[PDB]
């Protein structure tokens, strides 16, 4: 008995290519759309929600999810490799960040904790790669608002906008027509809403669609009042209602 | 394909054709049978006699667990021998922490697991026997049979082997003529018949019965072996029904 | 225990007394206190009996080790640090040894290292180690020359265990002799201090402290 | 077992070659290009950034150049999350060493002890060894000012000045031809630039797509400054070598 | 063919390849026998040497006072079983005061046996044993196959050849069974069995080895002039 | 690929015979037992002249009363004769005497079969183990990498092996000498060898109960062989 | 842990992974051995490819061990690092348990027992290296020459070479040397040593390497006009 | 072990240290040096439990004289005082600390400065004009911050240093046996034979 896979399941061809990764790049091509918009203000992210059946209750899968306060995380590929991957993500910012300087780490250094778990299931005994790619907004006092990328290698980029999964280059063409650097937070939830529709074939709605902001801090959402410099979350997620209001004046 | 050449591997139907492979070891061995009856259980095994070398009575297959609880198989013998000794670690730390000796059920669930363990990992060979084995406990009686994939029921009657069909049929007969029960002498007979009937699917080397039982009010709820007058009279009874 | 060795211009003298003891209880008194570890090594024993008997036991078969090892005799000074950082593993475990390890070899010439429990290691001239060491090294010291003939060497070493031997009530039995030449080592013989002290005493006119 | 599905990645090849070494220097030539200059008072680090969008946000980014401690520094070609597994590692490393011995780490000890770490991927363990390539540029009391590359392989060499990741036997032979010993840092910038231009596979260079280092003694007096160009500086650099 | 890489693949009519090339080896052996009578149980074996300048490889194991074993096969494999058996008697001996039964001995090979056949890295034992004692139900005779299989049995054979003295013993069984309180008859017997195997090679002084135990007989090996008797 | 503990159809072991093949590729090694002592002799087998001839040690002591020769892939031989060493000294630190040469052999061959998926693979050396005891008197040994070993009157290994055995059939008997079975060894090595024996390419050794193990030095050998010339002319 | 067994025999009896790590060392720049009466002397070749080099800083492709003791090697120069750390550690604990520096003989035997046990270790692959170990036993006088190589073999030689080209080396030292009169001078030692890297190198500018060990742990290593000065006389001598 | 003396004057490094060893009521040797050679350029003497001293002291030289042969260059003597240090600093907290306190005297080359360092056995180090460990301090500092100037010479530094042993033989309990000195300057380390 025992793991006997002890070697690497990922290794260089001929011709220096990393099979796995490649074919992990590829699960997420196939994966639905998800996007991300940075604004002057604050940062939106946004993906469909795929139903697997209508007696299925799409409200219990949440593929936009909280990481910290102030960071949230969505995703295009394998659904159970990210749910796992956002457990992991929850537990690195507290050990090997919060627990040693009683405050929440910064988009960029979060987000290099997650690419690092999924470096090892690239070179590690045993495992395949990690069939996902994230796209991780935050915001922090010393570097302001900020969004990631980060693909099964490990490797990360900044964006300023950008797209991934299934319809990802004809969204991220039309994002670079919109784009500007003075778009305020409204503006940029705005054209995440006109990206998606091109994407989505079915229904467009608040039901259908997901979509999280970095925006603003949030008192209403802290749950207790008495502490000054606590001020609450930066992260919402939007609700059904909230997305059908917007969808009017479209 | 290839497939079927590492344990714990899906074919594209869904099947571990290692289990399969397994189940082939278990068609070659020789019979076994089981009968559920009024308040226990008795159990009953062919033994091919190779050689007039082998002495009578004195390689003994039937196994004893617990105090309580008899075990036959059919199939790779030594693979039966290291699941029965399992059973006995695990039937000793129930009884460690509880007090109380292992129910049957619990016991069977107790194998259950540890035999399908050896269908998840392509470092260990499934189990090349089927187990026959029950007791009697404070609920009554129960016959279980179990198989290499880590499968079991509870049964009535049970059987395996190379003559199994028959033993089946024969089986079959007994439920059917039997719906209020058959007590714990009859079935013991009726052991030995379906052996010797069952013994037509091996009938080169002629062979040796043994018997074991379990009952409430014959054996006082504990495990022994048929054995002397008992055991004659069993196959006297036998003899007269193939003629 | 009382042992001694000095070193001197024909080589080197060990003398050792033979006697062994549980508290005030005499155990023995004909306990072989040298250990012939090889033609040109030898060990001395001071201490825990058990203690010096089974490592320098052990300290032969390592020093036996080396030689088929390296082909070539093992050097006192190698030999005697095997023995200290053994026991050195050992400390404050309760190991209770006083030893010295005397030979000759081609490179270092005649040469003593003191070695005990604590993990001391000293290459000297001359040592006295056991429970009458002061007694032995009283006699030794005030009689000592280099230029001592082997003859003179040799009582020296006798008459500072006789020495020891009346004095200390932990010492006793009889005296062994050895001498370390370049050509290795010789015994000179087992010496009773029953017969010896009396005839050192007619002979030499000292003793005079006890009744004749 | 599972011995049927292991690709045995520390074995030799019947001419005496390490399989995947050799596959992981392959997929390094197809990386950025990464060059270091080193001239008498000081070293230059120049890198292309692989293709890039204009909607990428360019000032807070890192891909190419990053900083080990205060006096050394590495420019990276091949996976980038392989390479700060290795620069963590080497971070570390030299925090040990001033931890022990209350002295910053010599250049070529950090450099070894990185390279024994990729020697070990390629001798036991049964894994695939780091895709990655570095060139190291730093400054120490004893050899003065360093250059030094590194490989999958594990081995490690010397520089006066030296190119790793694409084009490096066209990028090598342009060096070998402008080179010469008694160059200052200035000229060495310019050498650095006009190398990469004349080697990209791009249509242009542009100060979007490059990472661009110094390291000189010219801070005030016997001591070494780190420069990580921002965006607008090498806009300018490159202005004032005439290139845009 | 294609499933005897390892000892944890089945075939697919069920059959376990490496355990039974593992068995192809016991044949290769030379031959030894074994028999039994209610007061004694008797081992003979051929010894078989190298070349005429060599010695005679030893098929004869003591494992305690009562009891003991002859081999055909992998002879290190043998001295491993045999040391196992001679720990487990030991055991026995010191913790309980209790001589190990014959039976149980043989329950603890095949438990040892059937482990190397279900897990992957390992592999089968490549020997046969023969072993005979005396314990309190009288005298024993068993063999052991390298598959786990344990038999008692009054007499058997196993090695090259062992089909000849298997039959004659078969016919012989109501005669040996019977010689009850007579060492030497019981050996004769047993020398005369093992003969049946022979081809074109006879029984000499420093080729056969005989042992025997008893009542009143600790478990003893015979070789050089002391089997000069029975020759 | 395949399992290192793998038996084949004919029920041997894969590993086991392969490494067999490695040692018929080794240097001549041969042994020849006597009343009077026992004989060791091995064929150096330099590569290139510029090589130190005396530098290549073939034969080994293991303690005063045992040697040894090898023959093969002799640098697997080291952990061997270190075990041997170990285990001799040992025995005498337990025991205050000498361990007999079987059970000195028997300790060697235990650690041979000690491989699998413990070492990675079986030695690629034989060994001939000589030596003296006061039970069963002086007695040679050959110790493959199977585990098995068999003591022997006289025995060849090595390259030249099948055709030295034969030859030392027809040689042998219970009455010879040790000045007898010197001049066999030479004779025999002579033979066997590639290039004309002498006292740099060939090595003699002995061991006997009153001087124990001894390595002959090229002076005492050359002697030997020249005595050896000197006689086969003799008619 | 990673436990498959790399190194295993063939049906011919031949160990693969041994013998292509021979085929490593084939490779390697070529590395020479020459001890003359009173000294040994190590030369090693550097191939020409790799200009713009910075000569100061770039790894020696000779090592000292010890103050009296240096390794030379030909084959994967990562493999060597290992072997000399290794080497360079037993040194100072030998030192520290016998009281006195390692023979050369007993430094060979180590690191060629270290070569052998990654032979028959599960998960690791051979050395892909050779070396040749040269000095002075403390307090002696007589030149030591050993060569190792990855199967663990060691032995002794008056002359050697190892790596690309090494046979054409060792033929012209097979003529060229005698063992009846060695090399009696340092000066002799060196030209002989040059010489025959002559006959494989190309151009005796920033090619080649001397290093020169003479009794009592002096060690020094030649700089390029000293070298240079060795390959114009030679040149001038030829020309006839 | 008891005394051990340390003085670092303009151009060098002066370390002085006792020569007996005394075990029970017996002085067993009166010639014992109490020091070893790390570098050329650094000396360390040391003092304390039996055993412990030596091997430790060995233990420092066998990791230094490895650092010189790997890097083919001479560590500072900061830096090998730090090394030390931390080495101590490990072994209070182990299951068995070493029981041993040191000095250690050396010559910068790249500096061209010498350098005295004191180490206790906590791992408690301190840069000093004059050091010393042990009750010999009680005595010597007091004397040295009278007579100690920072410009002095190395002959100076001797006399001053007999000044130190002589107040020690007038006051000091227990015979010690005199002191074996060393100088470790520029030109690396000399033992002086007459003191
Ligand atoms: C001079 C003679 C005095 O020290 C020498 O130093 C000799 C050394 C020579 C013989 C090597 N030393 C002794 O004789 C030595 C003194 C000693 C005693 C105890 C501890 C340390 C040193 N004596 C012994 O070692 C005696 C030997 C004789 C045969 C009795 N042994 C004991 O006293 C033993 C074991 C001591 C021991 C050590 C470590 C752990 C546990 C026990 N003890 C007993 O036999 C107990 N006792 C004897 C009296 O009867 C009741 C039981």
């Amino acid at each position: 008995m025992t793991d006997r896979y002890s070697f690497s399941l990922t290794t260089f061809s001929p011709s220096g290519k990393l099979g796995q990764i490649d074919y992990a790049l590829t699960a997420v091509k196939q994966g639905v759309t998800s996007l991300g918009i940075k604004a002057t203000n604050g940062v939106v992210i946004a993906t469909e929600k795929k139903s697997s059946s209508p007696l299925a209750m799409s409200e219990t899968l949440s593929k936009v999810s909280l990481l910290t306060p102030d960071i949230g995380a969505v995703y295009s590929g394998m659904g159970p490799d990210y749910r796992v991957l956002v457990d992991k993500s929850r537990k690195v910012a507290h050990t090997s960040y919060k627990r040693i300087y009683g405050e929440y780490p910064p988009t960029k250094l979060l987000v290099s904790e997650v690419a690092k778990i999924m470096q090892e299931a690239t070179q590690s005994g045993g495992v395949r790669p990690f069939g996902v790619s994230l796209l991780i907004a935050g915001h922090d006092e010393f570097n302001g608002f900020s969004l990631y990328q980060v693909d099964p290698s490990g490797s990360y980029f900044p964006w300023k906008a950008t797209a991934i999964g299934k319809g990802s280059v004809a969204a991220k063409t039309f994002l670079e027509k919109r784009w500007n650097d003075e778009l305020e937070l409204e503006d940029a939830i705005h054209i995440a809403l006109l990206t998606l529709k091109e994407s989505v074939e079915g229904e467009f709605n608040g039901d259908t669609i997901e979509l999280a902001i970095i925006g603003d801090e949030n008192p209403d959402l802290l749950g207790y009042t008495g502490i000054p410099t606590d001020k609450g979350p930066r992260f919402r997620k939007l609700t059904s209602q909230e997305i059908n209001d917007r969808l009017e004046a479209l | 394909t290839g497939y079927d050449l590492s344990n714990s591997v899906f074919s594209p139907d869904g099947r571990n054709f290692q289990v399969e492979y397994a189940v082939k070891a278990v068609e070659n061995g020789t019979t076994s049978i089981g009968i559920k009856c009024n308040d226990g259980v008795v159990f009953a095994v062919e033994k091919l006699i190779t050689s007039k070398l082998l002495v009578p009575q004195k390689n003994v297959k039937i196994q004893v667990v617990d105090r309580h609880i008899g075990c036959v198989y059919s199939g790779l013998i030594p693979d039966g021998r290291h699941l029965v000794n399992r059973g006995r670690e695990e039937a000793a730390s129930f009884k460690k922490l509880y007090k109380t000796p292992i129910p049957i059920p619990a016991f069977a669930d107790r194998l259950g697991q540890y035999v399908q363990a050896h269908t998840l990992y392509n470092s260990v060979r499934p189990f090349g026997v089927s187990t026959i084995f029950g007791g009697v406990d404070k609920n009554g009686a129960h016959l279980y049979m179990l198989e290499p994939s880590g499968s079991y029921w509870g049964y009535k009657g049970a059987a395996t082997g190379k003559g199994r069909q028959s033993a089946k049929a024969e089986l079959e007969k007994l439920v059917d003529h039997h719906p209020e029960g058959l007590s714990a002498r009859e079935a013991v007979k009726q052991a030995a018949k379906i052996i010797y009937l069952a013994h037509e699917d091996n009938k080169e080397k002629d062979f040796e019965l043994e018997i074991s039982w379990c009952s409430l009010s014959e054996t006082n709820g504990l495990h022994k072996f048929v054995k002397g007058d008992l055991l004659q009279e069993a196959i006297d009874f036998a003899q007269k029904e193939i003629n | 225990t009382t042992t001694l060795a000095f070193r001197f211009q024909g080589g080197i003298i060990v003398a050792v007394d033979s006697r062994a003891t549980a508290g005030n209880w005499v155990a023995s008194q004909t306990v072989k206190k040298v250990i012939e570890i090889n033609p040109f090594l030898l060990g001395t024993m001071a201490g825990g009996v058990a203690d010096c008997q089974f490592w320098e036991t052990w300290l032969g078969s390592q020093c036996r080790l080396h030689e088929l090892r390296e082909k070539e005799r093992i050097s006192v000074a190698a030999a005697s640090k095997i023995l200290s950082n053994l026991v050195y593993q050992y400390k404050g475990a309760g190991l209770s040894m006083g030893t010295m390890i005397c030979g000759y070899t081609r490179k270092e010439g005649p040469t003593i290292y003191y070695v005990d429990s604590d993990g001391t290691r000293l290459k000297g001239d001359i040592f006295c180690v056991g429970s009458g060491q002061t007694f032995a090294y009283g006699v030794l010291d005030s009689n000592y020359k280099w230029d001592l003939s082997v003859e003179d060497a040799l009582y020296l070493g006798k008459r500072s265990i006789l020495a020891a031997a009346h004095r200390d009530a932990y010492s006793g039995g009889s005296v062994n002799l050895y001498h370390v030449t370049e050509d290795g080592w010789i015994y000179h013989g087992n010496h009773d201090v029953g017969e010896l002290f009396w005839k050192v005493k007619e002979e030499e006119g000292s003793f005079n402290n006890v009744i004749g | 077992g599972s011995r049927r599905y292991d690709s045995r990645t520390t074995i030799f090849s019947p001419e005496g070659r390490l399989y995947q070494v050799e596959y992981a220097l392959e997929s390094i030539s197809h990386a950025g290009t990464a060059i270091g200059i080193m001239a008498s008072d000081g070293i230059v680090l120049a890198a292309e950034r692989k293709v890039t969008s204009t909607l990428l946000e360019q000032d807070t980014s890192t891909e190419k150049l990053y900083k080990l401690n205060d006096k050394i520094a590495v420019a990276v070609a091949g996976l980038t999350a392989d390479a700060e597994i290795l620069i963590n590692t080497a971070r570390i490393h030299a925090q040990n060493y001033l931890k022990t011995y209350n002295e910053d780490i010599p250049v070529e000890i950090l450099v070894r002890r990185l390279s024994d770490i990729k020697q070990g991927y390629t001798q036991h363990g049964g894994l695939r060894p780091f895709g990655v390539s570095f060139i190291y540029a730093g400054y120490d009391d004893r050899y003065g000012y360093q250059l030094y590359t590194s490989n999958p392989s594990g081995n490690y060499t010397g520089w006066k000045a030296i190119s790793v990741g694409a084009n490096t036997s066209a990028a090598q032979t342009l060096l070998q031809m402008d080179y010469k010993d008694d160059m200052k840092v200035d000229d060495a910038i310019e050498l650095a630039l006009k190398t990469l231009s004349k080697t990209t596979d791009s249509s242009a260079l542009t100060y979007d797509r490059l990472e661009f280092a110094t390291i000189r003694k010219g801070a005030n007096d016997g001591e070494v400054y780190q420069k990580i160009f921002k965006p607008q500086e090498i806009k300018d650099i490159l202005v004032k070598t005439g290139i845009t | 063919n294609n499933y005897d890489g390892d000892t944890v693949t089945f075939s697919p009519t069920g059959r376990l390849f490496q355990v039974e090339y593992a068995l192809e080896a016991i044949k290769q052996g030379s031959v030894t026998v074994g028999l039994r009578s209610n007061t004694h149980a008797v081992l003979v074996a051929l010894k078989r040497n190298a070349d005429e300048l060599s010695s005679y490889q030893k098929k004869i194991i003591k494992c305690d006072e009562h009891m003991g074993l002859s081999l055909a096969g992998l002879a290190p494999d043998a001295r491993v079983l045999s040391n196992y058996l001679r720990q487990q008697c030991n055991y026995s001996s010191l913790v309980f005061n209790r001589k190990l039964a014959v039976e149980r001995a043989g329950h603890l090979l095949c438990d040892k046996a059937q482990k190397n056949t279900q897990s992957y890295g390992g592999r089968p034992y490549g020997v046969g044993l023969l072993i005979i004692g005396y314990d309190k139900s009288g005298a024993h005779l068993l063999e052991f196959q390298p598959s786990g299989n344990v038999t008692e049995l009054y007499g058997t054979a196993i090695g090259a050849r062992s089909q000849g003295a298997k039959t004659y013993l078969e016919r012989t069984l109501d005669t040996f069974i019977k010689i009850d309180g007579n060492p030497d008859e019981l050996i004769k017997a047993g020398v005369e069995a093992i003969s049946q195997s022979l081809r074109d090679e006879s029984l000499t002084v420093d080729n056969l080895s005989i042992a025997i135990v008893g009542k009143d007989t600790p478990f003893t090996i015979y070789d050089g002039e002391a089997v000069a008797k029975y020759i | 690929d395949r399992g290192v503990s793998t038996f084949s159809p004919e029920g041997r072991l894969f590993q086991v015979e392969y490494s067999l093949e490695a040692i018929k590729l080794g240097s001549t090694a041969i042994g020849i037992a006597t009343k009077e002592g026992v004989v060791l002799g091995v064929e150096k087998r330099a590569t290139s002249p510029l090589l130190e001839s005396d530098s290549i040690e073939k034969i080994v002591e293991i303690d005063r009363h045992i040697g040894c020769a090898m023959s093969g892939l002799t640098a697997d031989a080291r952990s061997m004769i270190e075990h041997a060493r170990t285990a001799a000294v040992t025995h005498n630190l337990y025991y205050d005497e000498d361990i007999n040469v079987e059970s000195l052999t028997q300790s060697v061959c235990d650690l041979a079969l000690r491989f699998g998926e413990l070492m990675s693979r079986p030695f690629g050396v034989a060994l001939l183990i000589a030596g003296h005891d006061a039970d069963d008197g002086y007695q040679l040994f050959h110790a493959e990498p199977s585990g098995t070993f068999y003591r022997y009157n006289a025995k060849a290994i090595g390259s030249g092996s099948e055709g030295a055995q034969a030859e030392l059939l027809n040689e042998w008997h219970s009455s010879l000498t040790l000045k007898e079975a010197e001049l066999l060894v030479l004779k025999i090595l002579k033979q066997v060898m590639e290039e004309k024996l002498d006292e740099n390419n060939a090595q003699l050794s002995c061991i006997t109960k009153q001087d124990g193990f001894k390595i002959y030095d090229n002076e005492k050998t050359a002697e030997l062989i020249k005595e050896l010339k000197e006689k086969e002319a003799a008619e | 842990g990673y436990d498959r067994a790399l190194s295993i025999f063939s049906p011919d009896g031949h160990i693969f992974q041994v013998e292509y790590a021979l085929e490593a060392v084939k490779r390697g720049t070529c590395a020479v051995g020459v001890k003359g009466k009173n000294c040994v002397v190590l030369g090693c070749e550097r191939r020409s490819t790799l200009k713009l080099q910075d000569t100061r800083i770039t790894p020696s492709k000779v090592s000292k061990i010890d103050s009296h003791v240096v390794l030379s090697f030909s084959g994967l120069n990562a493999d060597s690092r290992i072997l000399i750390e290794k080497a360079r550690v037993e040194a100072q604990s030998h030192r520290l348990t016998l009281e006195d520096p390692v023979t050369v003989e007993y430094l060979t035997r180590y690191v060629a027992g270290v070569q052998q046990r990654y032979t028959q270790s599960g998960g690791v692959r051979p050395f892909g290296v050779s070396t040749l170990i040269a000095g002075f036993d403390p307090r002696d006088d007589e030149p030591k020459l050993y060569q190792t190589e990855p199967s663990g073999i060691y032995s002794s030689w008056s002359a050697q070479t190892i790596g690309r080209n090494s046979k054409t080396v060792r033929e012209f030292l097979e003529k060229n040397y005698d063992r009846k009169e060695p090399p009696a001078t340092v000066e002799e030692c060196v030209k002989l040593t040059v010489r025959s890297l002559l006959e494989v190198v190309q151009t005796g500018a920033k090619n080649i390497e001397i290093t020169v060990v003479k009794p009592d742990s002096d060690i020094v290593a030649l700089s390029s006009e000293e070298i240079n000065q060795y390959v114009t006389q030679i040149e001038q001598e030829k020309q006839e | 072990m008891d005394i051990i003396l340390g003085i670092r004057v303009q151009d060098s490094v002066i370390l002085a240290s006792s020569k007996a060893v005394t075990r029970g009521i017996s002085v067993l040797k009166d010639s014992d040096d109490k020091t070893r050679q790390l570098s050329p350029h650094t000396l360390m003497s040391f003092a304390g439990e039996a055993g412990d001293t030596v091997q430790f002291a060995e233990y420092i030289q066998a990791n230094i004289q490895l650092y010189s042969i790997r890097e083919d260059y001479e560590l500072s003597p900061q830096a090998v005082s730090s090394f030390v240090r931390q080495e101590l600093a490990k072994s209070i907290r182990s299951r068995r600390p070493y029981q041993v306190n040191v000095l250690i005297g050396g010559y910068d080359k790249k500096k061209n400065k010498p350098e005295l360092y004191q180490i206790d056995y906590l791992g408690t180090k301190v840069e000093l004009p004059y050091g010393a460990h042990g009750y010999s301090g009680f005595y010597t500092f007091s004397l040295l911050d009278h007579h100690y100037r920072p410009d002095m010479t190395t002959e100076e530094g001797l006399d001053l240093l007999k000044l130190c042993v002589q107040e020690l033989e007038k006051r000091m309990p227990m015979d010690f046996k005199g002191v074996i000195v060393k100088i470790v300057d520029k030109d690396g380390i000399r033992q002086v034979d007459d003191f």
